[PDB]
């Protein structure tokens, strides 16, 4: 079968999701209005849609919230008709930025017609590869019925893959104050429950935005478009004839050597994003470079500085593979991997491209700086936590001073676990 | 889904909101009091019921006076549907204790008949605001049952109120500062939220910068409902976060019981529209953050803030605002170093008669100042003797008045230890 289903959840989840819907259509040349084809199909629809024998390409994903909200406008305004509307699930309320309340209160009712329905899609699949969530990591609902969600599946798919893509919280941009702590709960439940992630971090964006791209008054709008590009680009060998990870299990061979430590930077290149970019080089001498520069770190790590437990560097388009090759030799030794794995960049490609680009590419880098990211979100949450604040949100529905300990101890460890490989 | 339901409690609270739906209705694009409305912008249904060629105010009226009625049903007007007017037999003098204490019963029943007819008519309650002031027979008397027997209804739906807590103007050395604790002592107890609009503030505020010799009540109020729309429009003319009334409650309140808020708005804008400001984000936040502009009366410009945000409405740089909030935070830290307490979202809607509206929103220590007030007042007809007008027959024993004075300090002493400044 080799299928794979999206779960959108939240706001963030599904805008992003939206627009990745959006753009993976115009790879397939599928209109958005419904999915009919504009004659013959390009890539393999056999990933994400169902191949209805009207020419429906119905694509194969649940967008989930608690606020009937974003939900009715994607699925009235901007993929008018694209999702199945039974697909569609929502609650009443949303929560108030309070992990508690997207975990143990609104949603807990609903957790049983997510499930269900999830289950009606993977029954028309003819064998699930896996399932792909995407959400706001701090997001009330997001990390609340993300989190639930993803223990459901677990539970019922005991040997299918789960991925998560999710977004951080940054201290620029926040709708909540609250959010550290949402987010050390989520990281939490995702350290139990998930087999690969890849975070990205709206502090990097933001700056990649802010001096990259040159785009002054950053909003929300252009940030999501940079995430949708690089989704589309990262599970872009799951569409096509080629080689490398293209199958989520390899993937996890891959990217995740030795338990839990299977968070993912995402790198990714050209941010074309809207500007007429016109490219007076996109030559592969930078571009394979130009996925271990900081200006296309979706994570705000330097990469420099570390040990990568793992790395797949993915090309696509009109790239030579010797070129490539080549471009590697100076590449290596600049990177360092572990003394206790297999080492040295994977990478390679598909000669296929999205449109307005010959060729580009992108990386999922596994490194031990990723515990700075940890650092940053625990060090807020220690402050909040050991001073009281904000508890009560919390308290009120359940949430139990235990349960902020035992997250705060199990993202302490990841970062342990990383710390220690850098020598 | 996620609208609100008002309630309008006591002739202060009638005076406002009259002010106030005027002002959004015409924010919107639609007629107040009549006159259906003209290619409505912004989100409507939070606030208003879409009836079809007609709109109208989700909110409830409350006269426990039948006297006051008229208020609403001619001069707010048609806008108001009137079969949301709810009214009892009699009235109440300025004693808490009337209106709070078993009576209007059957007046209370038809109050929450009404809030539950506005609430089956909405998808989703997103929560309720009360709106009164705290020494009125009425105004706190009911406004405080209902409050309480709201959440009674409704615990998981947040209360916001916008309260006015009096001041005693001309040697007012009457029994109201009991009606103003006990009011107090309720709202501890039972709303998410609050705004302390402090009377005596908003009068230097007139008489400083709206420039007014002798403001009359009711054109206080004017800058009232300033305040009270441009706050409230945060969750009508959508901007760069995504907020609620539940969130705003999450992000302003980090600890039970200390959710007196303090609220400050530039430009004002002069009652006859005499003049106007260049809108620069610097000038605006100067006015916004200085003592000089606050409802409570209480120098926050000195104390420390435990949470806080600030919108802007209307087109502003980010690139200046940048640097008005750079001299903000150099000025005014805030407590725990919470790194994530101060917000700030933006939204294109202007308000009309300026090209910024400019609206601050915290939670800060210097607040106690404005219960501090309430409770000398109280002690002194109080522990030095038994002023109250024996108010036991449907009133309170003394261990009720010490109730409620304890609960007044604790919220006082919390905010003193949180803020050491150590
Ligand atoms: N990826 C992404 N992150 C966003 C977006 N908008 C805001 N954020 C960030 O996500 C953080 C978490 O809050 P949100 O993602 O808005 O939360 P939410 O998904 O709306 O969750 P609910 O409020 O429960 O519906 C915010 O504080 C921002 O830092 C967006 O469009 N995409
Ligand atoms: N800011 C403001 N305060 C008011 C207004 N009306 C009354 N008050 C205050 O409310 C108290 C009197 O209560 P009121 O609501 O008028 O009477 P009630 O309906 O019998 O409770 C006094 O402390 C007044 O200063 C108003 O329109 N604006």
């Amino acid at each position: 079968g080799r299928e794979v289903i999206m779960l959108h959840v939240g706001q963030a989840g599904i805008q992003v999701g939206a627009m990745y819907w959006k753009q993976i259509c115009a790879e397939h040349n599928l209109d958005h209005n419904g999915a009919p084809i504009g004659g013959d199909i390009k890539g393999d629809p056999d990933c994400f849609f169902m191949k209805a024998s009207g020419g429906k390409y119905v694509p194969r994903a649940l967008l989930i919230d608690l606020e009937p909200k974003v939900v009715r406008q994607v699925g009235n305004e901007q993929l008018p008709s694209f999702f199945d509307p039974k697909n569609l699930i929502h609650g009443l309320y949303g929560g108030a930025n309070s992990f508690a309340k997207g975990y143990l209160g609104e949603g807990r009712d609903m957790i049983d017609n997510i499930m269900e329905q999830l289950k009606k899609e993977v029954a028309k699949c003819e064998s699930l590869q896996g399932f792909i969530m995407t959400h706001a990591v701090g997001g009330g609902s997001g990390g609340g019925l993300g989190c639930l969600i993803m223990e459901k599946i677990k539970e019922e798919y005991p040997k299918k893959i789960l991925w998560s893509y999710s977004i951080l919280p940054s201290p620029l941009l926040s709708d909540a104050v609250v959010e550290p702590y949402n987010a050390i709960l989520s990281l939490d439940k995702m350290i139990q429950y998930t087999d690969e992630t890849v975070v990205i971090d709206n502090h990097a964006l933001f700056q990649i935005v802010t001096k990259n791209m040159g785009i002054d008054d950053p909003i929300y709008d252009d940030l999501n478009h940079v995430i949708s590009q690089a989704l589309s680009d990262i599970t872009a060998s799951l569409r096509f004839k080629g080689s490398l990870n293209t199958d989520m299990k390899e993937f996890l061979v891959n990217l995740v050597p030795y338990p839990r430590s299977h968070f993912l930077m995402a790198s990714f290149a050209p941010m074309a994003t809207a500007e007429d970019r016109q490219y007076a080089k996109l030559t592969t001498s930078n571009l394979a470079n130009a996925l271990f520069e900081e200006n296309y770190m979706m994570a705000a790590v330097d990469v420099t500085k570390g040990t990568f437990l793992a790395c797949s560097l993915l090309f696509r388009g009109e790239n030579t593979a010797q070129d490539i090759t080549n471009a590697l030799l100076d590449i290596k030794g600049r990177i360092k991997f572990s003394s206790f794995i297999p080492t040295g960049i994977k990478y390679g490609m598909t000669g296929t491209a999205p449109e307005g680009l010959e060729r580009s590419g992108s990386a999922l880098i596994n490194h031990t700086g990723v515990a700075e990211i940890f650092n940053r979100i625990l060090a807020q949450f220690n402050l909040m936590f050991d001073k009281g604040a904000f508890l009560n949100w919390y308290e009120i529905e359940g949430m139990s001073k235990d349960d902020f300990a035992g997250a705060r101890d199990n993202v302490q460890k990841l970062s342990d676990e990383y710390k220690r490989d850098e020598e | 889904a996620g609208e609100i339901v008002c309630i309008q409690v006591g002739q202060a609270g009638n005076q406002i909101a009259g002010a106030f739906w005027q002002k959004i209705c015409a924010e919107h694009g639609i007629d107040p009091v009549n006159g259906k409305a003209i290619d409505v912008v912004g989100d409507t249904d939070i606030f208003f019921n879409t009836i079809g060629d007609k709109y109208i105010p989700r909110a409830v009226v409350v006269d426990l006076e039948p006297a006051v009625v008229e208020n609403i049903r001619e001069k707010f007007g048609t806008l108001f549907d009137p079969k949301s007017i709810v009214s009892g037999a009699d009235g109440a003098g300025n004693n808490f204790a009337i209106g709070f204490n078993e009576h209007g019963a059957e007046t209370l029943e038809k109050v929450m008949q009404v809030v539950e007819q506005r609430v089956s008519e909405t998808e989703s309650i997103g929560g309720f605001i009360l709106t009164h002031s705290c020494g009125g027979g009425t105004g706190s008397g009911f406004g405080s049952k209902i409050l309480k027997t709201i959440r009674e209804r409704y615990p998981k739906v947040p209360i916001f109120t916008f309260s006015i807590f009096p001041s005693p103007k001309i040697s007012e050395t009457v029994v109201e500062p009991y009606n103003a604790i006990m009011t107090l002592s309720n709202l501890i107890k039972y709303a998410s939220c609050s705004i302390v609009l402090d009377n005596e503030a908003l009068f230097s505020i007139a008489e400083k910068k709206l420039e007014v010799e002798n403001p009359s009540l009711e054109d206080l109020n004017l800058i009232i409902a300033q305040v009270l729309t441009n706050v409230t429009a945060s969750l009508r003319f959508s901007g760069t976060l995504n907020l609620d009334l539940g969130k705003l409650v999450t992000n302003l309140v980090p600890f039970s019981n200390l959710h007196f808020l303090m609220a400050s708005t530039a430009p004002l804008v002069l009652a006859g529209k005499e003049s106007y400001e260049k809108m620069t984000a610097k000038e605006l936040s100067a006015q916004v953050f200085g003592d000089e502009y606050i409802c409570a009366a209480c120098k926050p410009t000195t104390g420390r803030y435990l949470a806080a945000s600030v919108l802007f409405r209307g087109a502003v740089k980010t690139s200046d605002v940048n640097e008005a909030m750079a001299t903000v935070k150099e000025q005014n830290s805030f407590v725990n170093w919470i790194p994530t307490g101060f917000k700030i979202s933006k939204s294109e809607t202007s308000p009309k008669d300026s090209a910024l509206g400019v609206i601050m929103l915290g939670n800060n220590s210097e607040i106690v100042s404005v219960f501090e007030r309430i409770g000398a007042n109280f002690d002194r007809l109080w522990s030095r003797k038994a002023f109250a007008h024996w108010f036991t027959d449907s009133g309170f024993e003394e261990k009720d008045l010490d109730d409620a004075r304890a609960l007044v300090q604790k919220v006082i002493d919390d905010y003193r230890k949180l803020t050491e400044d150590a």
